[PDB]
């Protein structure tokens, strides 16, 4: 395998998808791995399926149950399907339509369309059936850091870039994007996460370690907490009816927060960057985190 | 053809990638020396102690390959001017790390971006790195021709693009560079890699990059249109810009993926090669002066020094000039001797400053063409060229030519002359003391005699060239005034520069100067309207001259004699560059001074700001009498 | 083959003559620019006003031909140091005339003779001419290896040749040059054309021309013997001299007419080509260092600075050195681990200053060859090379090697070492602070541990080289002490120099240095017997080192390790050259000084005359800790 | 870096207001650390770090005698020439109460830890004589609850105009160095014929003890000075303030200057090229404090209204030895 674990995602049935990159050494490639035994990860020999990719992977996501969407360093978006009773990972398509590293992808509510953000400052909307790009928006002025589809509308999604802009999109408007900034000169946003139940509300992390909760229609920062000492890389809500919020940072710590952003659980178990995290659909009290230390940690959450 | 390069932010295996870009036809590759996404920590544990290695090994390529083919790229996560103190310090350390690794590899260049107005701490770190090591590196600053903020699509409903005339705002990107370039004290190892977007800005924004040290021009695959067959091509304005850049001899860097998937990746580059090869092929002048471009030379002083044989050889290999001289002499002969007197009247014709005798042969051709008699004197003070003159006279000319080996100011001629002919003109007309020599020679000119040339006038024009300014600055020498190089002119084929106003006449001299109170000193005040924002670095100097009636020579670009390559323009620099905003007038003053032994120029800028008076008392530059 | 030239004092037609000497195979021609017998007057009329021309025209050859193929010759009638005042002034004027005409032609060299002891006024005129013009000329001084007075046939009955031992008189010719060279202030545009006669002098007279800027060696056709067939050849001693000159890469000039009338004129030159091609063809060391000869380089400081990749690449391409290191480690392993303990005893082995890991591979080979276990640490402070080390460790070495990226003085090791191995030695042994680093590393060496190398000693030797002295003098830079270049050492492949005495040990260091009162400063007084007349310009520095027992490395010429090309000798210059007569002893003093941050050398000559103490307080040269 | 001469110390000592303030600070600290009932059972350990010829020692003695508390004195001083004076004082007058230590405070391995450390290592620019590094190296023999006098110090910068001082700096050109090196180094000067173009603002601040884990004394500060006049910038004046203890402070900042204190003159950082400033414009300057293992230096640059060159990069013209 490769040293730097980048992505970890649970499927509906409880299988663990893993996306890894090699960021040092002779070859700077990437790989995709599927573990029907999630406790046997990362070990390559005890995996259900695996595949080597041309270049490293920056972001990953499921396309339903058999599909895997990959943002590549090559500037391409790749769709890989699970084949042969889930022992193979074959490339469905791989389109080179960005001009720089694709840093984020997000599947929309329908599941037939997706949206990607790259370092070429462009955001793109993809039709996963036709394998073509529908729309290409140059809304930002710096490399796009994160894009996050709204859970139930596939015309709505958030995006944050290093031009210090947080855009709420609505592809039904002739000017789709809308700038919705908290206060005024806030630190650069890094990670975006919609709230599972409460629609029109979301959370974003900045490069300073602050996680903030914001309502769209109210467009005012109702609350924010300084959770991490360094940049916030990801935010995942739990499948609970009262969702917990998992915050990942480059200070190598995992934090779990309530709806008022108070610290409930904290893990120093990773000795390198914490890159992704997913909750188990079977057991809603188990949380799986992967890091650049090649560790796959399973936390119990009270 | 074009010297091209390929920019990539994805290199899985460096050997395969370099081989592929070599097959595609590129000459070099820009790539990251660390993985772009491989952010690193230096202060805070635990990520501080991350087990290595931190990037690839240097053994993967040969030292020759590192020296010639690879251009480094600063990782995009390094932000030395972040508002966050933590990120600030960490990015300082990371930038030092990557610069030092690039120096360890011996790369010929390293790319750093300018994406905002404030790059102060970045400039601090880069200047430090420059002034520490023993390396021989070059640093390309990636600057967008149009800032991404001013190039975004108007698709933000609540933050629209202001469609209002913003003259200075559209130039903001240049200011970025100009501040950075200034903070690093005009370092010669810091150049520009100008990136070009799909929408080209106003012409004055593109003119803002004239005179700037552009080593590379970056083309994304996005800006390429498609024709009928499917090839990638460029618009007409993009093509104009490409030709302008080709004359600056920049290297072209292709970036972005291939969106013309039917064609190969060498199609983008082939289009550049096609633009290059199908440009107006070089004429004789540009052929000769191609290597002389922006090459500083001290002006010749043929009065103070005896010119070498090959300097005269350069002077003589110029047909247009001597054709004009022959025509002037021909007309003057016809105007002084009527047809009925053609055999009873033989004109006396003295070449003052004859060199190896091209003017003598031209005078012979003029007389033979006009059917008139002439008696020739060939006055020349340089005895080494008098050797050539006398061999010519013994072998070919005969007693028709009388070779005189003395100074024209000293020589006591036997008879007075009908026509005196000279080419004592410099790039600044009088900067080789033609007026003083012809003044001293006026006493053996007949009361109604003619001087060829009869008139000459120097011209000045303010220019901007942070490249030529840096060259002049580099001309500092031990054992003299540390700023003496700014207080002296230079003969140079000005190339990478920007004319800030139309040339205007400076000093004019007539011959013969019958005036009783002869005085060749001068004081001239010039006002140049400047309708652009710019930075004054010096003044270009040209000249025009009337040989006879309407036969003239000129190096003034607007009236330049076509295909004449004997003179290059002159350049008067100034110690401190002077910012000039649009609408302001540049007011300069120029003096011509002299005593018994020396002649020199003094000059000063009086508007919009005042400069120091340059070369006072000829301390840095004199012209010997 | 040989770069040759042809000397002629008779040129009826220059084109025919140049073509003929080109057909004969020569590369350039020495000829008079004025006719040798064409004496000219400048002061006294009537011959003052002699009608011209005074010599040929410059149009007869192309400027390229003048620049490359023609060497001027001062007319033999010009005597600037005549006892007659009239001839003195006239020859001043004539010499200026001929030098200026040669400069007008752009000739690459111009020949002037030294035929007597007094050439003071000649030197005055030549120095003036050098310091006037803007030219780029070179001046070859024709000096006879034996003065004609000391080479005449003893056929004067009343003035016989003194057959008595005259040690200093036989060197008079050198003194000639040495005075002239001195009067012109060691000008870099003044070299020697050494003329060789039939009778060769004593060996010390020929050694008197070592270290001198010899650009040309002149051979008259007279000194050539004849063999059976009729070819012209040279004696055995003449052949030895020719080989010695060929190593100095001089140009050979043939003079005189052809006395072997049966053969062609290319026979003399063919004999030189035959001597050249049938010489010992170049070995690897000389092949590599041929271009480095007499090239001044500042010494490396791998402690203060991080060495670039290709510097390490040079260090690694040296098989003999690492073979010796492997052998030393092999012997030490066998001497520390008995055969019965081969599997129960695993040695701990730390490479301090590992670079890109050649010593690590050598240690692996040593252990594999000696059938013993080793645990390797690779300590290296340069992180750029630590990248290479860690790629090596991941790909090939495995966990057997532990790469440590820190300073050996700082590193807190987990276990103590059986063997520490280093190559921190400079050209002067300790000039890169190997003692201080190993002192700081001694605390993680076991109580009975071994250091490889265990000993090293620097060596000094007084040398004479007016060429290297002039190079050092040319190293003057703005913004510092005008004589700082003499108060710093240089790493250089010494070539054109003369060893004036046998090298003697300077400073010695042992490792481990168990001593309680550790002090690495030094004060050494050396006395060098000099059995020749010479001019001291500096001191060459070499080193020897004991790695283990009888495995040693050395750049000391007498004991030099064969075919080892990692170190060049070092050179400590002195501000003022110091005359040394035969029999005198050169007494020099050398200090090694230090404080908390810097380490430097001071040195001074105390006999036969005293010099200034060089580099006091490390003002011109320090070595950072 | 250098051992000060006797008369430099003599200038330092002929300043009563300053040592009065030091005595008052020590007095208050003694009272705040030792309750009245412990006055005889508790003897405080008090180390003067950088003692010179011992004015701070006499001031500490007066403070203890005035506050009715016991103290044990250490007089640490690296300059042996002044250690001579210290030891003559100790033999003749002080007695075994004072223990004279002749070593560097960064090096010295003290026998016991200190209740109070007292220093006057401050320069005209507060930290320009490396007081932070010395007290950092001395922090290990300070008790877990120990006090440092001074406890805080802050440098202040103010843009000034003086075509006279600019010409003096320009006249400071010397052979055998960078022809403009004189503009890339500070000067201690009693500024007189000059014009203050904006109010002084704080530059760099240091606290002692600095308990922080990730100790880093380098700095990057960006200052914006509103200028409500037309003028020509030639340099920046530098002052300092320092909190010795609680509300006992010293200051050479003109607005808050300690009255009648003549130990420090202001510092002056010049710039190579004068910079025209019109009324209403803001002068934006940047200042760095940089260091490696051996040197510490300042870099500075003007970024508004026009940009200057970065001055003294890599400490090429001015360093401060550690
Ligand atoms: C064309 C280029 C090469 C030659 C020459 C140049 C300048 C500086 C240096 S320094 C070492 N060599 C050079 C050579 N140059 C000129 O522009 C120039 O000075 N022309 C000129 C001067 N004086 C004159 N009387 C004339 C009259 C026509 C006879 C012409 C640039
Ligand atoms: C052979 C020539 C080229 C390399 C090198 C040199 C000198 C000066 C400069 S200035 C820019 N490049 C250079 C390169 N050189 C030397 O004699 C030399 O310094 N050897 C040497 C020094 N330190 C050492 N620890 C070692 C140990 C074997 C590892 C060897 C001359
Ligand atoms: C008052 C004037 C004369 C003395 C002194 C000065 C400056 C430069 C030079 S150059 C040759 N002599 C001098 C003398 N000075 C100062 O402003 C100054 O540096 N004070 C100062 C520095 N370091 C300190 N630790 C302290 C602490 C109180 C002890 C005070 C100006
Ligand atoms: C063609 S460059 C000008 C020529 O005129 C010559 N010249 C310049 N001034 C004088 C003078 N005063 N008398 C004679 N020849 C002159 C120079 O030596 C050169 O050959
Ligand atoms: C082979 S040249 C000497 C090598 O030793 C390294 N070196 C020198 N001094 C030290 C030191 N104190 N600690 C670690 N490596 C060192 C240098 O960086 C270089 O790689
Ligand atoms: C009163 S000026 C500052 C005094 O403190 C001394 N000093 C400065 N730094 C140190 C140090 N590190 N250790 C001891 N004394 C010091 C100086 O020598 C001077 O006497
Ligand atoms: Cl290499
Ligand atoms: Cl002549
Ligand atoms: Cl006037
Ligand atoms: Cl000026
Ligand atoms: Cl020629
Ligand atoms: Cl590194
Ligand atoms: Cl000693
Ligand atoms: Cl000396
Ligand atoms: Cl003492
Ligand atoms: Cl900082
Ligand atoms: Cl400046």
């Amino acid at each position: 395998m490769e040293r730097q674990l980048e992505a970890a995602r649970y499927r509906s049935d409880g299988a663990l998808l893993l996306g890894a990159s090699s960021l040092s050494g002779r070859c700077w490639a990437g790989s995709l791995w599927l573990f029907k035994d999630p406790c046997a990860a990362p070990n390559e020999g005890f995996c259900s399926a695996g595949v080597q990719t041309e270049a490293g992977v920056a972001d990953l996501t499921w396309v339903g149950e058999r599909g895997i969407l990959v943002a590549s360093d090559s500037g391409a978006v790749e769709l890989w399907e699970l084949d042969e009773n889930e022992t193979l990972i074959v490339s469905k398509f791989c389109k080179y339509e960005h001009d720089d590293i694709v840093s984020t992808v997000s599947v929309l509510s329908s599941g037939t369309q997706a949206v990607s953000g790259s370092k070429d400052i462009c955001i793109k909307v993809w039709d996963l059936a036709q394998q073509v790009v529908l729309s290409s928006y140059r809304a930002h002025a710096a490399q796009v850091t994160c894009v996050a589809a709204s859970p139930h509308k596939d015309s709505v999604f958030l995006s944050c870039s290093e031009d210090n802009r947080i855009l709420l999109w609505d592809t039904r408007c002739p000017k789709p994007a809308s700038q919705i900034g908290c206060s005024a000169p806030g630190y650069l946003p890094t990670s975006l996460a919609w709230h599972p139940q409460q629609s029109e509300v979301f959370v974003f992390g900045d490069e300073n370690g602050t996680v903030s909760l914001v309502d769209t229609k109210s467009t005012s920062c109702v609350l924010s907490s300084a959770v991490h000492s360094q940049c916030v890389t990801g935010l995942v809500f739990s499948p609970h009816s009262v969702p917990f919020l998992a915050s990942l940072s480059e200070d190598c710590s995992l934090a779990v927060l309530d709806s008022s952003l108070s610290e409930l659980f904290r893990s120093q178990a990773h000795r390198d960057f914490v890159r992704d995290a997913t909750w188990s659909p079977l057991n809603h009290s188990l949380l799986t985190t992967v890091g650049w230390d090649h560790q796959v940690v399973h936390h119990v959450v009270p | 053809r074009v010297s091209s390069g390929r920019d990539l932010n994805c290199v899985p295996e460096i050997a395969d990638t370099l081989g592929a870009v070599a097959k595609q036809g590129f000459d070099f590759l820009c790539m990251p020396v660390f993985h772009p996404r491989f952010k690193r920590e230096f202060i805070q544990e635990p990520a501080k102690n991350r087990p290595g290695p931190q990037t690839r090994s240097d053994l993967l390529l040969s030292g020759r390959d590192w020296n010639t083919l690879i251009v480094g790229k600063l990782s995009p996560w390094i932000r030395p001017d972040s508002k966050v103190e933590k990120i600030r310090r960490n990015s300082e350390a990371a930038m030092l790390q990557e610069l030092n690794f690039g120096a360890y590899l011996g790369l010929p260049a390293f790319l750093l971006p300018l994406n905002q107005e404030d790059n102060t701490n970045l400039a601090r770190v880069l200047t430090n790195h420059i002034h520490t090591g023993h390396h021989s590196s070059m640093f390309w600053m990636r600057v967008p021709l149009v800032a991404p903020e001013d190039l975004r699509d108007d698709i933000i409903e609540n933050a629209p693009t202001t469609h209002t005339e913003e003259y200075s705002g559209e130039e903001k990107t240049w200011m970025w560079w100009h501040n950075f370039r200034t903070l690093c004290d005009y370092s010669k190892r810091i150049a520009v890699a100008l990136e070009i977007g799909a929408d080209l800005p106003s012409n004055h924004v593109i003119d803002r990059w004239l005179g700037e040290p552009i080593k590379a021009a970056i083309l994304p695959t996005s800006i390429f249109l498609t024709n009928k067959k499917g090839f990638p091509v460029l618009s007409k304005m993009h093509q104009r810009l490409i030709f302008r850049l080709l004359k600056l001899e920049v290297q072209f860097i292709i970036t972005g993926t291939n969106h013309h998937s039917e064609k190969e990746f060498c199609s983008y580059l082939q289009y550049l090669e096609y633009l290059s090869q199908n440009r107006p092929p070089p004429n004789a002048y540009e052929l000769f002066a191609k290597g002389y471009e922006d090459y500083l030379q001290s002006p010749l002083q043929p009065l103070m020094d005896n010119l070498e044989s090959q300097t005269y050889e350069v002077f003589e290999k110029d047909p247009i000039k001597y054709s004009q001289y022959q025509q002037a002499i021909y007309k003057c002969l016809l105007d002084r001797v009527p047809e009925e007197e053609k055999d009873t009247n033989v004109q006396v014709l003295m070449v003052l400053g004859a060199g190896r005798g091209p003017l003598v042969n031209a005078s012979l051709r003029a007389a033979k063409q006009a059917d008139r008699r002439i008696k020739l004197y060939a006055v020349e003070k340089n005895p080494n060229a008098v050797v050539t003159l006398e061999n010519w006279q013994f072998e070919e000319w005969g007693s028709q030519v009388t070779v005189v080996s003395s100074d024209m100011r000293e020589w006591v001629a036997p008879e007075k002359a009908d026509i005196i002919v000279s080419e004592l003109l410099g790039s600044f007309a009088d900067n080789e003391l033609s007026p003083e020599c012809l003044d001293g020679a006026q006493h053996f000119l007949k009361d109604d005699g003619v001087s060829i040339p009869g008139e000459y006038t120097s011209f000045l024009a303010p220019i901007s060239s942070s490249k030529l300014y840096n060259e002049v600055r580099a001309c500092r020498e031990k054992d003299r005034d540390p700023e003496a190089q700014f207080e002296m002119p230079y003969v140079v084929r000005l190339h990478n520069f920007h004319q800030l106003s139309a040339p205007q006449p400076c000093f004019t001299f007539s011959h013969p100067n019958r005036d009783p109170m002869i005085d060749n000193n001068r004081y001239c005040t010039l006002e140049f309207p400047v309708e652009v924002n710019t930075v004054l670095h010096g003044f270009a100097g040209y000249f025009e001259t009337v040989l006879y009636q309407d036969i003239t020579l000129s190096i003034r670009p607007e009236t330049h004699s076509p295909g004449m390559f004997s003179w290059f323009p002159i350049l008067f620099p100034i110690k401190q560059p002077i910012t000039v905003r649009e609408g302001q007038t540049i007011c300069v003053r120029f003096w011509r001074c002299s005593n018994s032994k020396k002649v020199w120029y003094e000059w000063a800028v009086t508007a919009p700001v005042c400069s120091a008076i340059h070369n006072p008392t000829g301390r840095s530059y004199t012209i010997g009498l």
